[PDB]
RNA sequence: ACGGAGGGGUACCACCAGACGUGGAGUCUGCGGCUCAAUCUGACCCAACGCGCGCACCUCACCAGGCCCGGACGCGCGGAGGACCGACAGCCGGGCGCGCUUUCGCGAUCGCGCGGGCGGUGGUGCAUGGCCGCUCCCAGCCCGUGGCGCGAGCCGUCUGCUCCAUUGCGACAACGAGCGAGACCCCGGCCGCGGGCGCCGCGGGACGGCCCGCGCGAGCGGGAGGACGGCGGGGCGAUAGCAGGUCUGUGAUGCCCUCAGACGCCCUGGGCCGCACGCGCGCUACACUGGCGGGGCCAGCCGGCGCCCGCGAGGACGCGCGGAGCCCCCGCCGUGGCCGGGACCGCGGGCUGGAACGCCCCCGCGCACCAGGAAUGUCUUGUAGGCGCCCGCCCCCACCGCG
């Protein structure tokens, strides 16, 4: 149902705009068409996916690929910090995975000091590299000779 | 006086709606004003069999036709019945960009 | 927030008056032939309709005191069902006669129905269009152009693009079909003006001192 | 890819013994801009431009470690003795 | 041109390594044969066989039957003292002033003969145009001047090294040009500016550029940094040609055949679907890596909903508003042709339509099938495969086709 592209998600008017305010921080993910928007700000170690924590998404077996970066970099940024994820676009594991790409964006964009942030680059990119960097590869087009991309009709020679 | 009304302009070809979009923007800067919208591209498709016999391999065509639309509501109590002319009159008049005006 | 089914008016608004233009190419092609007939236009002003024609002779069109043109003003717009008077009518003169290839075919059509032999007709045409100033012009003669076993003859000159998207803006091309008492003879042309209007070939780089 | 078609070798070699002051060896940057501006040369495109400011480059450099044929880099000066 | 000749190159419509299948069954559809009044026809290796865009009427050509002239325009004759055209009753007739036993009307818009038209999904695609297909998922093709040969012809246009590429380097009785290839156009991925009902307009960026090895050279191998690394997916498509397909797409057509008991046009029915048989593309399954019941949840080409009846399919009213399967969680079944599979048949309720032979829903019955012989097809990253969702044709209907 949701596109992703909406102007309604990036500026995410779902919050309300004195609150809107609070804000600094802002952040994208994505995998295949799915998209997914992060405000983060300052509190006391909060997460939120489309209102719902981090230890109750869905698809259960993946709560630690989402739970990754904390155990990698460690939960003192976190704990220091409180975000509100949105994510909206096509199937539960690409949401995972672009979720967990706009966390690590996102507290990467919290620290000032370019030196740590170079340094934690270097400490999280070294386990993973699309925790940063978004795959590029998206679903290809159809040919009329077949029912597939690369697949053909079947040939009766005789 | 004040008729809240509307610009709409469309065209197949994305050359001339530019063009024309520019020119309305400079002839409507003091007359209020005129920001554009741009619509998402209504694309008309066809598929075709290339052959008129039904014969070889079945290769097809794709044609389509792209409409761009742009829309100047902007307007509004900004123009009286004769302003609107004013500019309407003073913009090119390209062959072929079809425009209706409404409250 | 917005509603699909009332724009639906504005984009099958200018759809109709397409296709509109077209039956008109053809009954303008199957009338003005001996006017220089090329092409059109039309502009749907709500109060009234504007069609810009492109002739060799409009004169001809024009007719005396306007008589032609005012003659078929009133025609379309039975058929199409507007109030005459609001069906106006424009023309306008092609001067590179050489470089379109309408006016060339139609000439080409009109020397082989006075029995000329087409090597000389084909040589003359290609002959007008370098005069214009033109890098090259093919014509192509198919049919029973003897006794029988129909055979394609083609005479050409210069150089000519055959692929790719520029042959979609400095290639013009035409055709046509002469009935005759052997049979039916297909024909058509093809020209090639490299520094038509103001683009740029591409593949084409000029250099400095 | 590795098609450097006529075009581009031609056209390189002539922009390039009528500019050697105003380019360099190796670098691809000041190469493209040179070869942007409109008095030396009309590009039509953009990947052409490109392509032919990548040929240049190496053309220079082979030159400067040596000379090459077909380029009349004024070297007659130094062999005029 | 060919070689069961030699030498160099190349490609999943070729192979190696592997994957998924077909040929096994039931069924949808098309193709030959049988039958019939008709079961209308084109196409037969690649390069015919869900293809000539959904056949109850039309579409429609074929079978059994009937209305109409909508015979233009010229010459001769006739005609208002009446040319041609309509109708009640009552039958014959599927039906109709179609015909019939009769008598009312209408009014030159003409009747007959002679010439001449119009029309025709009628024949010839081996008389033609145009459009496609194939040669070709190719890399090749030619001009001016000059030179060699009486000449057909040759050199240019390469017996070297590279390239996916006649792509290039370097030479040569050749010199100098051009087409094709590339360049080009659309889509996508990263960044910027502007605008903004609705994410959409203009630009930047990647170039074998850097480093290292080689190589005279063109260029080859490795490592980086980078959104992306070395033709990312599509469109266009050379010269020459085929007795390839299409006269049933057309106010595209030559020559034939039909032209008032019509092959014209309009109506009523039937048929194109009939079935001892051979085979082409597909669909559904053969089960536990599963079937049933309940619940939770996310797409894109793009997109319409409320209330009340009814088990449901559907229906009456009234307004402008809006998205799924696989998968995940909890339970039942427990290797049994069983709750796997859902063909066939017997009662019943509805929708489309002038009209069901068509399509939906409910209860019962519960066919073949245990992974398929000789034989054979397709495929390298968001690919195969699995899962579903939209448009086209369309009164109703998708196991098809484009996505």
């Amino acid at each position: 149902m949701a596109k992703g592209n909406r102007r309604d998600l990036l500026e995410r008017n779902d919050i309300e705009v004195r609150e809107r305010d609070k804000y600094t921080v802002h952040t994208l993910g994505k995998k295949k068409n799915s998209v997914a928007v992060a405000f983060v700000k300052a509190g006391k170690g909060d997460i939120l996916v489309n209102n719902v924590p981090l230890a109750l998404v869905r698809p259960e077996i993946l709560r630690t690929k989402v739970s990754e970066p904390i155990m990698i970099l460690g939960e003192s940024l976190f704990k220091g910090l409180d975000m509100n994820i949105k994510v909206a676009g096509g199937g539960h594991v690409s949401q995972i995975y672009a979720v967990r790409q706009a966390i690590s964006r996102g507290v990467l964009a919290s620290v000032k000091d370019e030196a740590a942030r170079s340094e934690l680059r270097a400490k999280l990119v070294s386990y993973d590299r699309q925790l940063v960097v978004s795959d590029p590869r998206r679903c290809e087009a159809k040919k009329f000779g077949g029912r597939g991309a690369r697949a053909r009709r079947q040939k009766s020679y005789r | 006086m004040h008729q809240k009304y509307t610009i709409i302009v469309v065209g197949k070809d994305l050359k001339l709606v530019e063009r024309y979009v520019k020119s309305i923007v400079k002839e409507g800067r003091a007359f209020g004003i005129s920001g554009p919208c741009r619509a998402p591209v209504r694309r008309l498709t066809i598929t075709t069999r290339k052959s008129p016999c039904g014969e070889g391999t079945n290769t097809w065509h794709r044609f389509e036709l792209r409409m761009y639309k742009r829309t100047f509501w902007v307007t509004c109590g900004g123009n009286d019945i004769s302003t609107i002319l004013s500019k309407t009159v003073v913009i090119p008049g390209i062959q072929v960009t079809v425009e209706v005006e409404e409250p | 927030i917005v509603r699909r089914d009332e724009e639906n008016v504005y984009y099958s608004k200018y759809l109709n008056d397409c296709i509109m233009e077209a039956e008109l190419h053809e009954f303008f092609s199957r009338e003005l032939v001996d006017a220089g007939y090329a092409s059109c236009s039309l502009c749907r002003t709500i109060d009234s309709i504007c069609v810009i024609i492109q002739c060799a002779e409009p004169e001809v069109v024009m007719g005396d005191n306007h008589y032609r043109l005012h003659k078929i003003e009133y025609l379309l717009a039975g058929r199409f069902m507007c109030d005459p008077k609001n069906f106006n009518i424009w023309v306008d003169k092609i001067i590179k006669r050489g470089l379109s290839a309408e006016i060339m075919v139609d000439n080409l059509r009109a020397k082989l129905e006075e029995a000329m032999p087409i090597r000389r007709a084909a040589y003359s045409i290609i002959r007008t269009a370098m005069r214009a100033g033109a890098a090259g012009c093919e014509v192509i003669v198919a049919g029973k152009l003897r006794a029988q076993r129909a055979r394609a003859n083609k005479f050409k000159e210069g150089c000519l693009i055959s692929t790719g998207h520029p042959k979609r803006i400095f290639l013009a091309e035409a055709t046509r079909h002469i009935k005759m008492r052997q049979g039916v003879i297909g024909v058509k042309v093809r020209i090639y003006n490299p520094n038509i209007r103001g683009a740029v070939m591409p593949d084409k780089i000029e250099i400095g001192a | 890819g590795k098609v450097r078609t006529k075009t581009i070798k031609r056209a390189a070699r002539k922009i390039v013994e009528n500019n050697y002051e105003s380019l360099k060896p190796k670098d691809f940057q000041n190469n493209k801009a040179i070869c942007s501006k409109r008095n030396v040369a009309i590009i039509p495109s953009k990947r052409l431009r490109n392509k032919v400011a990548g040929y240049v480059t190496t053309l220079m450099n082979r030159v400067v470690k040596g000379p090459v044929h077909g380029i009349s880099l004024r070297l007659q000066e130094e062999e005029r003795e």
